[PDB]
């Protein structure tokens, strides 16, 4: 018979977070819920579909001001989407849930009262338990960067599922996060503060993707815990034990070659909305391919479609060495690789014709994306 | 129909990583949805 | 061999009008493309689906600013909506089109340069004509009340074509719109301003849909002119040519019973977000059906299913007269005729438990919603 | 199939009179065109 009364305001913003492990594709019955627990000072809301699961703990006082007010401890397992589907509509900012015998939750907030029909805590699965050695401590401004610089290149096939997650290779106080789907790359260098063992774990795709919805950008510090098959992205109030892969991360060090042919300085704005207009031609026939074409202080970008027609652009590249070549890459390639710089002037420097290309941020010797050719044969 | 399922899957790829707004997507996801109504009416 | 420069800010917002009746289910391989005509002096910019078709003279100056610089006279048929997705994607704020033989539009902006392949405008069908005679001056907020309290209750059902549509029936200085679907009724008078004969038409559902938003909130006027199939709503330097449809609309004069059992005054934000809440478990079931239980000053909205369970609001109504009362009503049929209500405080009253319901504004007797009975048999 | 097909179109139709955010609809539009494409792929 739990019994407690949230305030909405919290109780959505810390609920539409566990509502992100929560997929609704789960063959167990009882993973497609989320499991509410009040104790005496603070309500886990463990939402899980046996890959990630979120436990957030909302405590009796957030910053100072009172949130729960837990007249009696227990849990229930309510319905996913629904519940908060629910508590999204509710007038008041008091939601008072009150679970019965048979687990059925009166959901009062004001004038509505809705009853749900939860199901036994008691049959749904333990969290998995991650040991808190191999503890490195980032920043959320960190990771949050780390996230959108590497995890766009993650594969969404899953015949080779090692190239669906990103690879963090930790050796003597530096960070190496990779990122593969044989065609992009995306390699982000970062030093750590402390020391650390030599780990090489696989964290998958949509693993970090809806971690990088849940932190809100804070000066506060996840401390990820590393296990043999999990990880625990402590963030602060809230937990996110996530699966890791398994198998061996093929090398991408022997996607780097050197001796750059031309080298281009070209702004990230014109640049990106110049692929996301020379890309409208073809795109409607269902592929996305872009041939470029570099000149004098120019990027040409073309393409071309029959009964549609021709579009030819003229980036101002501020800083072009080499002589002329002409490329045919993939613009959605193009986009991530240039919506992830945080920079206004990244530096394209293209190995020849048929080879991969860099793009990089000028400043920032770290990150370095990398589009594979997808030229013609 | 196979000409508009790649066309829909690439304006959808790219929609998730925000390199096109949602009201496109949402107008062109439900041209699909009529697009494979006709087309399970049909077969 | 058309060219002329328009403001890209304007031809935005004055193609995304012509865009509305461009509809790519035409079997007409014309039809689904815009046609642009620089004349001398204005561009207009014909977009049509043999049902609607809007015709918008893009004048050479609008509020003082010149907006177009016709080089040369003459026309194309760009593709509808691809032409479109170009205009909002170019960098400038000024978009030089250009024909040449063969209709291919040079469409530069600043450094972009697109290419279409335009058809021939003398192969797209003629304009229909309307006889300047039968005028109705409405206003702009006037008319867009009218299609905001009227036009949600049209059928979308093709099997009975005469209920697709609103009636609009002019006699001795009164409009009575009406909309029916067999389940809903919204009738909205209107006393005009001048004297107009006698007019049954009936403007179909989604050619007035297309028709609000067309028309930014301002005060000027729409001078209807309506023929024996046709209707021009010419608002300012857009028109807007409609094919009324045929048959006789049918008389819901004779759904309009007397004698209220209970009459309620209640709140429109209130009574609406009870809907929207009371309607949540009944909805993933597919249906939409909410009990309703009158009693004194308050209106017990429930609701129930399996494996979900129950909920039960409570709306305060500040007058109530006659007894008690259990309809059945539907939840998107009373959401859409409070959502039409302009004012703040409804006045619901029920005619028994078997009969339709009216759903009126209190100081208001125009307009007055009417919900059909949806309850068990 | 029938079941989530009056659900989508009972969520439709109280969208397109703006009863229901845009995102909602896309979201469980997506879901509706996986379990189109599940049922194209099982026939």
């Amino acid at each position: 018979m739990m019994e407690f009364t949230i305030k909405r305001d919290y109780f959505i913003t810390q609920l539409n977070d566990t509502l992100k492990a929560i997929s609704p594709r789960t063959t167990l019955p009882i993973l497609t819920g989320i499991k509410i627990d009040a104790k005496e000072h603070e309500v886990i809301l463990t939402g899980s579909d046996s890959e990630i699961s979120i436990e957030i703990t909302i405590p009796k006082t957030v910053d100072g001001e009172d949130i729960v007010n837990i007249s009696e401890t227990g849990s229930v397992v309510l319905p996913g989407r629904f519940f908060v589907d629910i508590i999204k509509k509710l007038p008041g900012k008091d939601v008072k849930l009150s679970t019965n015998e048979q687990f059925q939750t009166l959901i009062t907030s004001g004038h509505s009262e809705f009853n749900l029909s939860g199901l036994d805590p008691d049959q749904y699965p333990l969290l998995p338990q991650v040991s808190r050695d191999d503890a490195i401590q980032l920043s959320v401004k960190v990771l949050k960067n780390v996230i959108a610089q590497t995890n766009f290149a993650v594969s969404t096939s899953e015949t080779r599922p090692v190239l669906t997650g990103v690879n963090w290779l930790i050796q003597e106080n530096e960070l190496i996060c990779t990122a593969t789907d044989s065609h992009r790359l995306a390699v982000r260098k970062l030093q750590l503060e402390d020391v650390s063992e030599n780990k090489n774990v696989i964290i998958p795709g949509k693993a970090l993707a809806e971690l990088n919805k849940i932190m809100s950008d804070n000066e506060e510090d996840i401390d990820i815990f590393f296990a043999s098959n999990q990880v625990l992205f402590k963030v602060g109030n809230v937990n996110f034990i996530s699966r890791l892969l398994e198998g061996h991360y093929p090398d991408t060090t022997r996607l780097f070659p050197e001796n750059y042919e031309i080298k281009l300085s070209i702004d990230n704005g014109e640049f990106y909305h110049a692929i996301d207009r020379a890309s409208l031609l073809a795109r409607e026939g269902g592929n996305n391919v872009i041939k470029l074409s570099t000149g004098d202080d120019v990027v040409e970008l073309s393409s071309t479609s029959p009964e549609i027609g021709t579009v030819k652009e003229e980036v101002d590249a501020n800083d072009v060495e080499g002589g002329s070549l002409k490329i045919s890459f993939n613009s959605k390639y193009m986009m991530d690789a240039l919506k992830a710089i945080d920079n206004d002037e990244v530096e394209v420097e293209f190995f020849g014709t048929m080879k991969p290309f860099i793009l990089k941020p000028k400043g920032d010797d770290s990150v370095t994306q990398l589009i594979l050719p997808i030229r013609t044969y | 129909l196979s000409y508009y399922r790649g066309g829909h899957k690439d304006l959808e790829s790219m929609f998730e990583l925000a390199l096109e707004y949602i009201e496109k997507l949402e107008e062109e996801d439900e041209q699909q949805v009529t697009d494979y109504e006709n087309a399970m009416e049909e077969e």
